[PDB]
């Protein structure tokens, strides 16, 4: 949160992409690195590789970087999934009377819904657009 | 306007056959970005000597200066463009201008190390004790940077 | 046994005992490898115009060769025999009491002035209405340089005089260790020591190491040349 | 939008967009996903997408109501738009193959050069390959360009003087402008994050950095003017990399009437010609390709000879082969007459439909010499005499497959419903291909028989 | 609760007076970030990004996903409405479909033809039994290599029906010919008949099998696509 | 450590169990969160 | 085989008197003399 493209791959991107040795079937590695503080790394694997231990194989080595990585991004995560584009169906949720925000239905759609629909017969992962609520706390410099 | 922008553009990518055609077209040459740079601002800054030289003879603010005080002799100086600022001191470039925290092209280009820059900006007559808001000299970046050639030239 | 599902048991494992170990641990990276203990080949790095010393040559094998043979498939693990560079702050103690400062003043000063920050945006979400101005914020960035590293200021004394780390430390690029020195045919050299994945096929390795060094030469700096002073795939090829 | 655009401009652009589908394809579109922020090229408050999603296909009748038509109006429509780039387009089929034609090059940082010197390099391959537009089509950069940046110098001399720590500088800048996520609470039963970030109307221009204040050791508190010094720069708000170094992924796409392995080599003879430590690769279908092109011959090979060998076992005979491997054009040239006439394309359907017409006209080639041959051998008739009668024989069942198969894939060829596309691509190509195969093969097939046996008694 | 977080001590002046986090801030409950502003219609949304489980059926997981939606409908607040932007299942839905539709229609074609020609009811249910049997049989082929009903394997189908269905009728035909034209019995008749075809037929199999087989050993994306076209024809074929 | 089942169940137990869906093969998932602050999640597997 | 080793040992009180604390001393012995990763920094493009 707050980094710029070069901060993200000068702390994270590049140190990363340096641990992701004694990986089987890799045939090419790319990632991207921008000012919204994202780091995206793709791992592409040879066809017939099992999936599973591709991933496994990437996380570990993942899991032995993260001490190398900034407290911040440590704190927040770096999540290791299969690359998927294709989804099954896309559900979206509105408010029709002006009484929701956006912000006010993804928090609904975390608490009451997403669980519900992960837990659903055939459904292989589910992915919330928005996030649950945060204790947002608007600072004021001149009150401060 | 419409080619204000096309201007701006074509002036940071050194497009030159782009800017005589927009130069032609009466394209704004004191057109301005959000942060207040100029195409004489872009050209300076990417190092593209020939639009520099078409944007002041097209009547553009040779001190026009960014949100943030700067000019284009700033730019030039810091990223040691040395035949643009020579350009724009011939263009009448205000040689001791200064941006907003007192840094003047003279402190950017010790800071950078620019020697043959340096001693451009000394010729048309650089203020050589000029103080940022910290109050630094030139010649306190060159001790500090521990640049022994800098430091020699600013002794005067 | 399979080696990949043994590595995830020894690591799930590992991955227990991490946090209780000491943090100068956890930063210099703990591995676990599935590898055969012999090596498959020695690619050497020789400098024919002797314009790099043993140590240019193990920086530019530890920055642009290792990683990339490192990732090749089959590949368990890779020894550089010689040491990337670090920026070595090579501290005095003489220089250092004469000012009142100890290693603890250097390590705080480098962690402060050589620090990446995220600083935000300039018109950044939630923004106000009619916000015009969208930027990042660029506040400090890592040091690139031995300049920089010496121009870190650590103190400012009384009469107003600044002590930099150039004062009280010689400042270098040099070795996370060093320990390893090579030699090819008595001349300065570094190298790696590829050991061969658990299961993996030496040939098919040695191939792909081959083919992602052939990617690599054509930008070697002037002088720089790859020799073959062990491989035990030439033998396997030609007794077949 | 242009680079450095803000949240509200395009959501503004997002608007007329939305507005526009609501009234102009009022008949067609159910709805409108306005998704500001977020674009395939990068992230960013200056980029955003519509994700139109239309009524039922009976409700959206004849070619004027689908997705092609809608599309062309929309992006003619959108053409006006000032300080915009906004065209609509349709799905493809499968998400990950990209294009035909298209390729996928990695322009690669190989000795350490940085970003701007990789971004010439890039600018010089780019403007090569535009000076080629008989090759080369929309040659671009997948990535972002550079943007304005407040670069801000924290002053190390007057923040030790004035007593101000570093670490509540820094912290007070990105917990403000940035954000800090701080820790956990627990929200009706549920783990969420906890925020401390500026209220936005102190973290918008470079004036509200003054208005920020640290405390000194002494107590006194001190506002950012005083130990910071900020300036406008240029940096990446997208940097990529690819296999551990410094890259610039450029797309594009071989020129009408050459192929896509055409345009590749003259990116390869391109990329030699940039400047020292500028290296190259290709990635994703480009990639791809460029291996699965290298196993084509290989296969088509090992299928031409087996299929020779297996006839020539069936016939007891090196030549007679021949006259049923000769029928292979007969069928392939309805198939390309029908595709090409209809405006279809040469896709796995087609391709897929080819291998089946060959093997439906090889099948009744194959019994037509197979009765011919035995005729000859077990009733000792001649060559014409066992043709003839071997043709005769054949002619109805060859008729029938024919008639069923051609009437069978008839519903295809005409299908302009959900899933025209495919059918469209599997109907034609065979149906045109299966009424040469069945009118050549019954006039040609014997021709093939008596000329081999003649050439080879 | 906003309320507690508000009151949180940030320090006690020297009068007394408490300086709470309410006092420098405007607590409230909002998103983790603000870059994105989705909107369907004019109206603030948000959303589930749905994706299919390995070997999990499309259409099932659609209906289920939809009827556990309608178990939620009860409990909504005011205003919250479900939509459907995206959804592959109605398009697949019509996909199968129209292809079960033409491997019906076509069955139902050669009845006709082969009552056209032949003219005897007897003579048109034996390709009408052979060809469903064979259709049918290649689902539990398609089971053997662990493939799915999907756009690819369905449409391979329909390319291989010219195949399957002139198995069937080049058996009927030569069978009722060889009795017109020699005047044996159906059971002497189908010997001599199938005496002629039995060893071309088998040859026709080990042809169209090194036309199709080398579709499945392309490699890549591309390759994955004709290997669903190939394992269904050669097994249809094989079975027919 | 030291926390109570109720704060292990929103904290940890739920967190991960949100999670665990769509895994090939999983037959059933029975978890327990304890005053102890131990957390226990068990998935069994379809047989073979 | 075991070797000479140079033993030393930081007397707690004599620290105490002086008002010195043990992880200067453990700081100052360790960095001199085994040497101390502080952080990271970029040379030519890679993090070092
Ligand atoms: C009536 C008609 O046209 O065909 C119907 C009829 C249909 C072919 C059905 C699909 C499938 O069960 C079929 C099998 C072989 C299924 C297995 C057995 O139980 C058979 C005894 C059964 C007979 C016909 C049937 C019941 C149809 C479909 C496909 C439906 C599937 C999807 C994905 C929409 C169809 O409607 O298209
Ligand atoms: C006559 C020629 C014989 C050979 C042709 C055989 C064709 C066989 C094709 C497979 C058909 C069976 O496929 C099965 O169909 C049923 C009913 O539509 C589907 O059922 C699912 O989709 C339908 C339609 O959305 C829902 O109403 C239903 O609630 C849901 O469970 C199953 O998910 C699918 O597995
Ligand atoms: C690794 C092994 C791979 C082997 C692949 C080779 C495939 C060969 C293609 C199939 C060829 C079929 O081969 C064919 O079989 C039939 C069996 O009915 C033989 O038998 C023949 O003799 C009988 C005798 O009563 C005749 O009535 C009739 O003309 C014919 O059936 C033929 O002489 C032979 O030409
Ligand atoms: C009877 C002789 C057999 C001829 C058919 C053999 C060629 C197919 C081999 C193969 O497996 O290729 C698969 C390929 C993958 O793209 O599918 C195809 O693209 C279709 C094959 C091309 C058309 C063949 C006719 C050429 C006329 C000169
Ligand atoms: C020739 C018919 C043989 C059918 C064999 C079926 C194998 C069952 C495979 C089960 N499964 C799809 C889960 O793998
Ligand atoms: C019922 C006969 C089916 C034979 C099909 C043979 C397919 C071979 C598969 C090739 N490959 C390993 C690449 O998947
Ligand atoms: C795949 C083509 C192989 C060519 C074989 C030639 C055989 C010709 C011999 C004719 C003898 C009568
Ligand atoms: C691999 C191709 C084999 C073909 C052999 C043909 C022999 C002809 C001899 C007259
Ligand atoms: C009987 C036909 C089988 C063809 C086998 C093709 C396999 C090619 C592997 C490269
Ligand atoms: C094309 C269909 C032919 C059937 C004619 C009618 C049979 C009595
Ligand atoms: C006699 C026929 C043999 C068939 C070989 C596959």
């Amino acid at each position: 949160p707050g980094a710029d493209a070069k901060t993200v791959q000068d702390t994270v991107t590049q140190v990363i992409e340096q641990n992701m040795n004694g990986i089987d079937n890799l045939m090419y590695m790319s990632s991207n690195s921008d000012s919204t503080g994202t780091v995206q790394i793709t791992l592409t694997f040879e066809s017939g590789t099992d999936a599973d231990i591709a991933q496994v194989q990437v996380q570990n080595k993942l899991q032995l970087a993260m001490p190398l990585l900034p407290q911040e991004v440590q704190q927040q995560g770096v999540s290791v999934e299969k690359s998927s584009s294709s989804f099954l169906m896309v559900v979206g949720v509105i408010n029709t009377d002006g009484t929701m925000t956006q912000e006010d239905i993804s928090d609904y759609v975390a608490a009451n819904m997403k669980d519900a629909i992960s837990r659903t017969s055939g459904v292989g992962d589910v992915q919330l657009f928005g996030s649950q609520y945060a204790m947002r706390i608007w600072m004021n410099p001149n009150e401060l | 306007s419409d080619l204000g922008k096309k201007l701006l553009e074509a002036a940071r990518a050194g497009r030159d056959d782009e800017v005589r055609i927009l130069m032609a077209n009466g394209a704004d040459v004191n057109a301005a970005d959000v942060v207040g740079w100029t195409p004489l601002h872009l050209a300076a800054y990417w190092g593209h000597l020939e639009i520099v030289e078409v944007l002041l003879k097209n009547g553009a603010d040779v001190n026009a200066y960014d949100t943030l005080g700067s000019t284009p002799l700033h730019l030039a100086a810091h990223f040691g463009h040395l035949e643009i600022v020579e350009v724009l001191l011939k263009n009448g470039a205000d040689v001791n201008a200064k941006d907003d925290n007192g840094i003047t092209p003279l402190h950017l280009a010790a800071n950078r190390g620019h020697l043959e820059i340096v001693e451009v900006l000394l010729k048309y007559g650089a203020d050589v004790n000029a103080q940022d808001k910290f109050g630094k000299t030139a010649f306190d970046i060159s001790i500090n940077n521990g640049n022994e050639d800098l430091a020699e030239i600013l002794q005067k | 046994t399979d080696a990949d599902i043994a590595q995830v048991q020894v690591q799930n494992k590992l991955q227990l005992a991490m946090p209780l170990l000491p943090q100068e641990v956890q930063q210099q990276g703990v591995s676990v490898e599935k590898s055969s203990s012999s090596f498959l080949m020695v690619v050497g790095v020789i400098n024919t115009d002797g314009t790099m010393t043993q140590e240019d040559i193990s920086d530019y094998v530890a920055a642009n060769m290792k990683d990339a043979i490192s990732r090749t498939s089959g590949v368990g693990d890779v020894q550089l025999f010689g040491s990337q560079y670090a920026m070595r702050i090579w501290m005095n103690p003489n220089e250092l009491n004469k000012f009142q400062l100890t290693p603890v003043d250097v390590i705080t000063a480098i962690k402060a002035q050589n620090a990446q920050v995220a600083a935000g945006q300039l018109g950044g979400t939630p923004p106000v209405k009619g916000q015009q101005l969208n930027a990042s914020i660029i506040a400090q960035t890592r040091l690139t340089s031995t300049e920089e590293f010496g121009k870190i200021l650590l103190k400012v004394n009384q009469d107003g005089s600044r002590v930099l780390l150039r004062d009280v430390a010689k400042i270098e690029l040099g070795g996370e260790n060093y320990d390893i020195i090579a030699e090819f045919n008595g001349q300065p050299a570094s190298g790696l020591g590829i050991k061969l994945a658990t299961g993996a096929n030496a040939l098919d390795t040695a191939a792909a190491i081959r083919a992602e060094l052939a990617k690599m030469e054509p930008f070697f700096p002037s002088g720089l040349k790859i020799v073959y002073p062990y491989d035990t795939t030439p033998f396997v090829k030609i007794s077949i | 939008l242009p680079a450095g655009a803000t949240q509200e401009r395009t959501q503004k652009v997002l608007n007329e967009v939305t507005h526009y589908y609501l009234t102009k394809e009022k008949n067609n579109v159910e709805s409108v996903f306005a998704v500001n922020g977020f674009g395939f090229a990068g992230r960013g408050q200056n980029t955003g997408i519509a994700f139109v999603s239309l009524k039922d296909w009976a409700d959206r009748p004849g070619e004027e109501n689908k997705v092609e038509a809608i599309t062309m109006r929309a992006t003619r429509a959108f053409s006006q738009i000032k300080d915009a780039m906004v065209f609509a387009f349709n799905l493809p089929a499968i998400v990950e193959l990209g294009t035909a034609t298209g390729f996928d090059f990695e322009l690669i940082d190989q000795a350490g050069l940085g970003h701007e010197k990789l971004t010439q390099a890039r600018n010089q391959l780019l403007a090569e390959a535009a000076k080629h537009p008989d090759m080369l089509t929309s040659v671009r950069p997948n990535g972002l360009e550079d943007t304005p940046q407040f670069k801000i110098d924290i002053d190390q001399e007057k923040a030790q003087a004035l007593g101000v720590s570093i670490n509540d500088i820094n912290t007070t800048l990105g917990a403000a402008w940035g954000g800090s996520y701080v820790n956990d609470f627990i929200d009706r039963g549920r783990v969420k994050k906890v925020y401390v970030m500026s209220e936005a109307k102190y973290r918008m221009l470079p004036d509200d950095i003054g208005d920020w204040y640290v405390r000194a050791a002494d107590g006194q508190m001190v506002p950012f003017s005083a130990f910071s010094s900020s300036r406008w720069e240029y940096g990446s708000p997208r940097l990529e990399r690819y296999n551990g170094l410094p890259s610039m992924e450029i797309l594009g796409q071989a020129a009408p009437g050459k192929s896509t392995g055409e345009a590749m080599e003259l990116m390869e003879q391109l990329a030699s010609k940039l400047p020292t430590g500028v290296g190259y690769d290709w990635t994703g279908m480009s990639y791809q390709e460029r291996l699965s092109g290298n196993q084509a011959p290989s296969l088509y090979a090992i299928s031409l000879i087996v299929v020779f060998l297996c006839l020539a076992a069936l016939y007891e005979s090196w030549s007679i082969p021949f006259s049923v491997m000769l029928v292979v054009p007969l069928g392939v040239i309805g198939a390309l007459l029908a595709a090409t006439f209809r405006g279809l394309t040469n896709d796995v359907y087609f391709q897929v439909g080819l291998l089946t017409t060959i093997g439906l006209s090889a099948k009744n080639a194959i019994l037509i010499v197979e009765f011919a041959k035995d005729l000859m051998d077990k009733e000792g008739k001649g060559l014409i005499e066992a043709t003839l009668d071997a043709v005769r024989m054949r002619l109805r069942p060859i008729l029938m497959t024919s008639l069923a198969f051609i009437l069978g894939v008839m519903p295809l060829v005409i299908s302009t419903g959900a899933g025209s596309g495919a059918q469209n691509a599997v109907g034609t190509g065979v149906m045109g291909g299966m009424v040469t195969a069945t009118v050549l093969a019954i006039f040609f097939v014997p021709v093939f028989f008596v000329v081999v046996r003649r050439r080879f008694s | 609760s906003t309320e507690e977080f508000g009151k949180i001590l940030l320090k006690v002046n020297q009068d007394g007076s408490r300086v709470l986090l309410r006092d420098v801030a405007k607590i409230e409950l909002g998103g983790e970030n603000y870059d994105i502003i989705a909107e369907f219609n004019g109206q603030p949304a948000s959303g589930l990004g749905i994706k299919l489980a390995t070997g999990a059926n499309a259409l099932d997981t659609a209906a289920a996903i939809r009827a556990e939606l309608a178990k939620m409908e009860p409990f909504f607040p005011s205003g919250l409405k479900i939509v459907y932007p995206y959804d592959t299942t109605p398009f697949v839905k019509i996909s199968i479909h129209e292809v079960v539709k033409t491997l019906v229609e076509a069955i139902i074609l050669v009845f006709l033809v082969m009552y056209l020609f032949l003219q005897n009811f007897r003579a048109t249910l034996i390709p009408t039994i052979a060809v469903p049997v064979v259709l049918l049989g290649t689902f539990a082929v398609l089971a053997a290599f662990g493939f799915s009903i999907n756009t690819l394997t369905m449409f391979g189908m329909v390319l291989a029906i010219g195949l399957l269905v002139d198995d069937a009728i080049v058996v009927v035909e030569n069978v009722e010919r060889v009795m017109a034209e020699e005047g044996l019995p159906p059971k002497e008749a189908t010997r001599k008949s199938m005496g002629q075809i039995q060893g071309a037929l088998v040859g026709i199999a080990m042809v169209l099998s090194a036309v199709f087989v080398p579709m499945a050993f392309f490699g890549g994306s591309t390759g994955a696509i004709y290997r669903q076209f190939s394992i269904t024809i050669v097994s249809a074929m094989a079975l027919s």
